[PDB]
RNA sequence: UUUCAAGUCGAUGGAAGUUUGAGGCAAUAACAGGUCUGUGAUGCCCUUAGACGUUCUGGGCCGCACGCGCGCUACACUGACGGAGCCAGCGAGUAUAAGCCUUGGCCGAGAGGUCUGGGAAAUCUUGUGAAACUCCGUCGUGCUGGGGAUAGAGCAUUGUAAUUGUUGCUCUUCAACGAGGAAUUCCUAGUAAGCGCAAGUCAUCAGCUUGCGUUGAUUACGUCCCUGCCCUUUGUACACACCG
């Protein structure tokens, strides 16, 4: 509840998940930066690590680092509800699935051709690079 | 019963009817004091009646004031009214007329809105356009 | 982050849909599967299915009752492209209308639980220039 | 099954007749000692369909507005009930359409 | 991009702002980033503690204004 | 056989639903109030009924 | 059955609408002027305008007689209502 | 001369209350508070995460004591409000339905509310006895 | 002031002193203006049983290298979120249906579900406790907590039927955009601008119209410089009238 002063402890760059995030972010929002992380998700995985939210990244010790790639890597046994989660309902094995970094575009990859496999509508469109939700195209979408 | 008189202020669609009662002096709004009026920057509207002719105009009165309708800032304009309006005309009843003309010569010289209700009222739309004088953007 | 490793693990894995494998998939009764897909699949499977979709599957089992030297079971034809596609009519062959032709699909596994008109685009694509 | 608090409910497109029978059934009501209460101007409905002029759609986007006023009111009658219903027929107007409810 | 406003606040800069803030006629939120480089959300825990500590007399409260002067 | 194919498709809750009750159309129906009149027909007939212009 | 105050007045203003383009299609012959519905209890009484009432009142009345019948078989209406 | 909630600012008022609610620690908080948004339009959950709960549940109880019969949905619509739909316009949107149910149904265990005839919530024989009570050490400073 | 005329500008009184504010109606003629896709309004032509009638099934009217117009979000700090404060008006609403407005209670993070009750209505939904707005906090000039396209996975609603996602909800991805060239539109007081709400379409879907109210200004109250139109004079070999 006052100014507090430091010397040494903070870490300018942090690395969780093999992605950079910048120190001298407040840690809910230094989270976003991992790819798979957004603010919603941020704000649960620091509440059930106890790690309060007015902390900057680099204020954090590894204790709580790695507290909290743990409960990323495993939401459902830190009370996370299943509805909360990225991919729920796998289409495998049928769990809820958080996927995270470099696991992401790997099975958003792997929904593509699983798409185009079954030569669907919807993977066609994907694959000439149109709008699949049925958005009109006759006079949007003309960049390049 | 008593002395009682009641009155009404009015704003654009904010109507304020007050009671003003011989009493010790209670001005509440809605049953809350007006020490307490939400609109904090424009709390001295409605402390430009009291202070205008001295609170001690006030010990014999209370006044409890009902407004409704109209936005936050048009209710403000309307309780003005009411308690301007509610002071002279008690006096013009259970007073001389010769004090009534005092307190409404210093409301009238200071902002007429005190006495008089304000008459402009929202103009109708017409079609052509998204407001009453304004037109959709015309092409060639 | 600690670390990561991913060494993928196999057993001759078969294919498996929501954590129900092959084998178990195609006899398992619709009314089951239905219990396991999207919200879109069991709303639809609750609101009642009326004699069309069930008409077709008919037909489809009867297909490939025709032939048992187990090549593929003969083409049936419908109009009803709002057909959800079943694991008990895995492998049928069906003529699916797109407006004007019949386009032809052979149903894969993993195009279970997908609409039967979803693979039949209704329109040539535009080819500017 | 006597002297009953007796609700007349009188609506009418036009004001003129309204009145007439409003104030033609409170004149019986006071020459006649029968305590009433009314009439009670319930607020106006305002009936409004916007259309566009155009059968077509050429033009200058105009707009018909009509209107169809619609004028309620009720009187309290403390009378018998035959009373009241020869009361009714006496003051009879094509216009107004009367309902007696208890 | 040129900012790079500091956000953690060191012992050197620490008694530097006990000794800068007295001598300002004016202090706030922008005041204290503009001449302190330090940041926003720092200058408002230090404004609300400078307070506490008897240092800065408060003008005028306010969330989206923080207007203060010197006490001496 | 063919009369549960003539005109066997559902027409309630929809535009084909409903129509004027002077020209039987199905564009440009007026619902409110339970006219059911197009809005064509509405014009020529709002003065019979008792819609009047007056702002 | 039971019917809003709104869709009351507006029934009755249909009614009269529908019915007097019905005169203007039938009795066009006869000069029809305009028709007037005067509703008093257990009656609907129907004022109608035309030039000549003898094309509508002919044959001892036959055609006003065969003609309020096509009226009580369209609107649901009691014979003597 | 007496003291009310009426006599007090509304907003320093429930901050008194929270605390009191707070302390006093019989309030039964559901064990999702820590995971949902107050609404669905809102995108995010409350930033005061430990005191969010009691806060709202002191302004449900303050707004009752002001009305009579305020039911549950009405409740939503109070504390909802304009969705960001992306690129259509703003829209108003009431607020969760489970939040607001949970504050009143553990407001009436702790004593403060109960179930009024002809439907809504009343406020107890206790309710206005506890309210008027923290109103006058609110004033004091 | 004025031809002391019609009037105009200031004050005072007044609720109102711009025709008191706003509309509805609106002349003599005319256009090859638009509609036979509003009509069981129509002349003529075409078709009339392998129909161009009508009905059923499925698709399309949404289709995408592009140009143009009406708009909605925004590019942030006069701000985003998070809590808290908490104010309108115009309106609409059903039955043996083919199902209306729906409070209140109970489930659900939500969307939504369920049980009762009220209202054919100044009675109930409804004070439609709307949003901008205000207070207190977090953020701190960063493509950032601005912006929320695009897309993956999942949950509900309507409907016979949602695939070419009807719509709504949850998590995730988080693009152009850092105030916009030549040009060009609307507008003078409760007006413009924001800001929402209701009614129409409507089983579902409002970034649309028709209205309504909340907050509420800057700047003229002048001119013919541009533009359009009217009048007078003029020329005319035009009068089907310069599309001569
Ligand atoms: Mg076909
Ligand atoms: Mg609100
Ligand atoms: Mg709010
Ligand atoms: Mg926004
Ligand atoms: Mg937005
Ligand atoms: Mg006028
Ligand atoms: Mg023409
Ligand atoms: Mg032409
Ligand atoms: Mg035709
Ligand atoms: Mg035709
Ligand atoms: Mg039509
Ligand atoms: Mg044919
Ligand atoms: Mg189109
Ligand atoms: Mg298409
Ligand atoms: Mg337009
Ligand atoms: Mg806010
Ligand atoms: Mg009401
Ligand atoms: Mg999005
Ligand atoms: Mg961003
Ligand atoms: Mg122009
Ligand atoms: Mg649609
Ligand atoms: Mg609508
Ligand atoms: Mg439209
Ligand atoms: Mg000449
Ligand atoms: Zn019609």
């Amino acid at each position: 509840p006052l100014v507090v002063q430091e010397q040494g402890s903070f870490q300018h760059i942090l690395r969780l998940l093999n992605t950079n995030i910048d120190g001298r972010i407040k840690i809910m929002y230094a989270l976003t930066k991992i790819r798979g992380v957004g603010r919603r998700y941020a704000n649960l995985v620091c509440k059930k690590a106890d790690v309060e939210l007015t902390k900057r990244a680099g204020e954090l010790t590894q204790e709580e680092l790695e507290r909290i790639v743990t409960i990323m890597q495993n939401p459902t046994n830190y009370k996370i509800p299943a509805w909360f989660l990225n991919r729920q309902k796998d289409q495998v094995d049928g769990k809820d699935y958080h996927v995270l970094a470099n696991n992401l575009e790997s099975k958003l990859r792997d929904d593509l051709e699983r798409l185009k496999k079954i030569r669907s509508h919807r993977g066609i469109r994907h694959f000439w690079g149109l709008k699949v939700r049925g958005q009109h195209t006759k006079t949007t979408s003309r960049g390049r | 019963s008593t002395q009682s008189v009641q009155t009404f202020g009015k704003k654009k669609t904010a109507t304020a009817v007050a009671h003003v009662k011989a009493g010790k002096g209670l001005i509440k709004i809605n049953g809350s004091p007006i020490t307490l009026v939400q609109p904090e920057i424009l709390r001295f509207k409605v402390y430009e009646p009291l202070t205008l002719v001295g609170l001690d105009k006030f010990q014999g009165i209370d006044i409890r004031v009902k407004v409704t309708g109209g936005g936050h800032v048009s209710q403000v304009y309307a309780i003005r009214q009411a308690i301007a309006k509610g002071l002279v005309a008690y006096h013009q009843k259970y007073v001389d007329e010769a004090s009534k003309n005092e307190l409404k010569k210093i409301f009238a010289s200071y902002d007429k809105t005190l006495l008089v209700a304000d008459s402009r009222r929202m103009e109708p739309k017409k079609f052509g356009g998204r407001g009453a004088r304004a037109r959709f953007q015309k092409s060639y | 982050m600690v670390d990561a490793t991913a060494p993928k693990k196999r057993t001759f894995k078969q294919f498996s849909f929501k954590g129900v494998d092959l084998k178990d998939l195609v006899e398992m009764p619709t009314e089951e599967f239905t219990k396991l897909c999207g919200a879109r699949v069991r709303r639809r499977f609750s609101r009642g299915l009326d004699s069309k979709p069930m008409g077709l599957i008919k037909k489809l089992r009867a297909a490939r009752a025709a032939t048992e030297p187990n090549e593929r079971p003969a083409v049936v034809k419908t109009h009803l492209r709002n057909m959800i596609v079943v694991p008990e009519m895995i492998g049928s062959v069906v003529g699916v209308y797109n407006g004007k032709v019949f386009n032809t699909v052979e149903i894969k596994p993993e195009m279970v639980g997908h609409y039967l008109g979803e693979f039949s685009i209704t329109y040539t694509p535009v080819r500017h220039g | 099954q006597q002297i009953h608090k007796i609700r007349i409910t009188l609506t009418s497109t036009k004001v003129k007749q309204l009145e007439n029978v409003s104030a033609n059934i409170i004149r019986n009501a006071a020459q006649y000692n029968i305590v009433k209460k009314g009439p009670v101007r319930m607020p106006t409905k305002v009936l409004k369909i916007t259309t566009r002029k155009t059968p077509n759609g050429e033009g200058s986007k105009t707009w018909d507005a009509y209107e169809m006023r619609i004028h309620k009111r009720v009187i309290d009658l403390q009378a018998p009930a035959s009373t009241v219903k020869r009361i009714t027929q006496i003051t009879i107007e094509p216009g107004v359409d009367v309902e007696v409810t208890i | 991009d040129k900012a790079q406003h500091i956000v953690i606040l060191d012992q050197e800069k620490y008694d530097r702002i006990l000794k800068d803030v007295p001598t300002y006629k004016y202090v706030s939120v922008s005041v204290l980033v503009d001449r302190l480089k330090i940041g926003g959300s720092l200058a408002r825990v230090a404004l609300r503690q400078l307070e506490e500590d008897g240092i800065i007399t408060p003008v005028l409260k306010h969330s989206k204004q923080a207007i203060y002067t010197r006490a001496q | 056989a063919h009369e549960n194919v003539w005109f066997s498709h559902p027409r309630n809750f929809g535009k084909g639903s409903r129509q004027c009750r002077h020209c039987s159309s199905h564009s440009g129906l007026i619902r409110k109030y339970g006219l059911d009149l197009c809005r064509q027909c509405f014009r020529e007939k709002a003065a019979d009924i008792g819609f009047n212009k007056y702002r | 059955a039971i019917l809003s105050k709104k869709k009351k007045l507006v029934a009755d203003g249909v009614f009269y609408a529908e019915l007097n383009e019905f005169f203007t299609r039938e009795l066009a012959e006869q000069g029809y002027a305009g028709v007037e519905v005067r509703k008093t209890p257990s009656k609907l009484e129907v004022i109608v305008k035309a030039s000549n009432t003898q094309g509508v009142l002919g044959e001892q009345g036959r055609r006003i007689h065969e003609l309020t019948s096509l009226i009580v078989k369209r609107f649901k209406l009691s014979p003597e209502g | 001369p007496g003291v009310s909630v009426r006599d007090v600012p509304a907003q320093d008022f429930i901050n008194a209350y929270a605390q009191f609610l707070q302390r006093q620690g019989k309030l039964e908080v559901p064990g999702y508070v820590d995971i949902v948004k107050t609404s669905a339009g809102n995108d995010l959950p409350p930033q005061e995460a430990e005191t969010w709960f009691y806060k709202r549940a002191a302004s449900i109880a303050r707004h009752i004591y002001l009305r009579k019969q305020v039911g549950v949905g009405a409740l939503n619509k109070l504390y909802g409000g304009a969705k960001n739909r992306g690129f259509r316009p703003h829209k108003h949107v009431d607020a969760s339905g489970s939040i607001n149910r949970k504050c009143v149904q553990a407001l009436q265990k702790i004593g403060v509310l109960e179930i009024s005839p002809k439907g809504g919530r009343r406020i107890s024989e206790n309710g206005q006895r506890d309210l008027d009570r923290i109103a006058a050490q609110t004033l004091e400073e």
